[PDB]
């Protein structure tokens, strides 16, 4: 759900 | 109350960090924003520990996502929180090793702002202004278009209600070019990224939750300046 690099 | 303002340059912020492939913008934004106010109330900076968050903040769900008010929680609750040097980041879930950590940064509070549909875009950003000024915020916000970004003030480009929280940036000041009035966000997917790691938000583009939904839930921790 959380975005990531 | 200054026209522009910006922490990153008054010695109380952190480099550009590295989240790498984990989904824990939430810790890197409480991790920051611990950062400036313990700077700010002691006048020593030094860097936190984001991995015991990822691992102790049982209410977050570490590398998948979390909360910033959480994180903030659970610092008061146990007593600080230990530095990026002794509790290192893997960005990965692990055991929490808490318990194993003998020193901590300390926080007295911490406080959270959730906009309501009562409140106009003018106090909202007049009352996230006015955290700011104090110290730097950390704010929900739906970062679709981050991988896109490389520069200039973002606008919005994609976002659309419903906003997605699925990540946390650091507010640590705002400023303007050309009439374009803009806040200055801290993000961790390293220095090479946006603006030096930084990115500029638009601000008083009319929506009430702002661009991507960032005037949503603010929060920040809370520390009584030592005598
Ligand atoms: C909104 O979504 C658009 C499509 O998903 C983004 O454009 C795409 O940007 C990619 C990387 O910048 C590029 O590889 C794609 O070809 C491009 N898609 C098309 C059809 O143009 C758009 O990004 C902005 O606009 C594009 C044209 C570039 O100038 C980007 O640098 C811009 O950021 C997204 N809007 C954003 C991120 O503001």
């Amino acid at each position: 759900k959380a975005s990531v690099g | 109350a200054p026209e522009s303002w910006d922490w990153s340059k008054k010695g109380v912020i952190t480099k550009v960090k590295f989240q790498g492939q984990c989904g824990s913008g939430w810790a890197f934004s409480a991790t920051g924003a611990i950062e400036a106010a313990h700077a700010i109330a002691t006048g020593n900076l030094v860097s936190l520990s984001e991995q015991e968050l990822i691992d102790c903040v049982d209410e977050s769900e570490g590398c998948y996502n979390g909360w910033h008010y959480q994180s903030f929680e659970w610092v008061v609750k146990h007593g600080g929180i230990a530095s990026e040097a002794d509790y290192p980041y893997k960005a990965r879930d692990g055991k929490c090793k808490a318990n194993e950590i003998q020193d901590k940064v300390t926080i007295d509070n911490y406080g959270v702002q959730i906009l309501s549909n009562e409140s106009t875009e003018s106090e909202a950003e007049s009352s996230l202004q006015s955290f700011v000024l104090e110290q730097p915020i950390s704010v929900s916000i739906d970062a679709k278009d981050f991988h896109f970004y490389s520069g200039g003030i973002y606008d919005g480009g994609n976002c659309s209600s419903p906003y997605g929280i699925n990540h946390f940036v650091l507010i640590v000041g705002y400023g303007s070019e050309d009439g374009v009035d803009y806040w200055i966000a801290k993000n961790s997917w390293g220095e090479d990224w946006g603006i030096d790691g930084y990115i500029r938000i638009q601000r008083n583009t009319g929506n009430l939750l702002g661009v991507c939904g960032m005037n949503y839930f603010a929060s920040y921790p809370i520390i009584e300046k030592s005598e």
